[PDB]
């Protein structure tokens, strides 16, 4: 009828595929040569259940001087995809440590989807050997499920930008979570 | 007239802002009781409705 | 705006598309809490230049 505008924001460690995830969502064509540090000023059309939603996709990077301007993207945020890398175990443990408190501080009572990207690389021989060099292993799905339960995640999926696996369903569930308008107020003052 | 009807992209009149106010709530919000204001507020309201 | 017409808007837009990122340029919002969300389109409409 009249498309509804919902704000989606991505926060995660660098090199975990956030920008590539949004890009594959946008044009459905993997950029093999050039990837911008951020994907900006885009709105995409999605229909999930009889409702037509324009999703405005913001992107946050922290490489150089973007961290100072990151807080400014959090206001009026409707839904968040907290993202991390499956082929990089270091990404997971920082999510409870540093990413979560900033998200809670600037924008509370917001839905959050914890996602792990690039399922293909966990079975890759090169990444497996590199992790085994430090007596490590790729992030197990069980650990991701436990984390999703642990930090209040609305849902937990996995993406693959190269193979375009699960992006459509991931963003569908993201906008489905966004369309919910929370539950009133809790301990609201007299 | 141009924004609603142009080949590139059309802004439909039924869209609501963050507050939920449609173009008509917005036109009521600026509405005042001076003649200089009502004279065009009512005209634009009828135009958009039709 | 000088007498309703600035000779650099077309050149800026031409350079922007030629440089590859027209989309990100035409609609870039303000970030200060005081003007959040305001677009170049808002300025064009407010200045009353069709
Ligand atoms: N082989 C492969 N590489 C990927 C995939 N997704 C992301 N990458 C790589 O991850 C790198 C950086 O990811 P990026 O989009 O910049 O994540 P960001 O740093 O959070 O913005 C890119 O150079 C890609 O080559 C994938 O599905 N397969
Ligand atoms: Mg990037």
């Amino acid at each position: 009828m009249a498309a509804i505008r919902k704000k989606l924001v991505i926060v995660g460690d660098g090199a975990c595929g956030k920008t590539c995830l949004l890009i594959v969502f946008s044009k459905d064509q993997f950029p093999e040569v050039y990837v911008p540090t951020v994907f900006e000023n885009y709105v995409a059309d999605i229909e999930v259940d009889g409702k037509q939603v324009e999703l405005a996709l913001w992107d946050t990077a922290g490489q150089e001087d973007y961290d100072r301007l990151r807080p400014l993207s959090y206001p009026d945020t409707d839904v968040i995809l907290m993202c991390f890398s499956i082929d990089s175990p270091d990404s997971l443990e920082n999510i409870p440590e540093k990413w979560t408190p900033e998200v809670k501080h600037f924008c509370p009572n917001v839905p959050i989807i914890l996602v792990g990207n690039k399922k293909d690389l966990r079975n890759d021989e090169h990444t497996r050997r590199e992790l085994a060099k430090m007596k490590q292993e790729p992030v197990k799905p069980e650990e991701g499920r436990d984390m999703a339960n642990r930090i209040g995640a609305f849902g937990y999926m996995e993406c693959s930008a190269k193979t375009k696996d699960g992006v459509r369903e991931v963003f569908e569930m993201a906008t489905r979570a966004a369309l919910q308008a929370r539950r009133g107020k809790k301990k609201s003052g007299c | 007239n141009y924004l609603t009807e142009n080949p590139h992209k059309k802004a439909d009149m039924r869209r609501q802002d963050s507050r939920g106010n449609t173009v008509l709530h917005a036109l009521v919000a600026i509405a005042d009781n001076t003649r200089e204001n009502t004279k065009f507020v009512t005209k634009m309201y009828d135009l958009l409705l039709l | 705006l000088s007498n309703g017409r600035n000779d650099t808007i077309p050149v800026l837009l031409d350079i922007a598309e030629r440089t590859g990122n027209m989309r990100e340029f035409i609609n870039s919002p303000f970030r200060d809490i005081y003007y959040r969300g305001q677009t170049a389109l808002h300025i064009a409409i407010e200045r009353r230049c069709k």
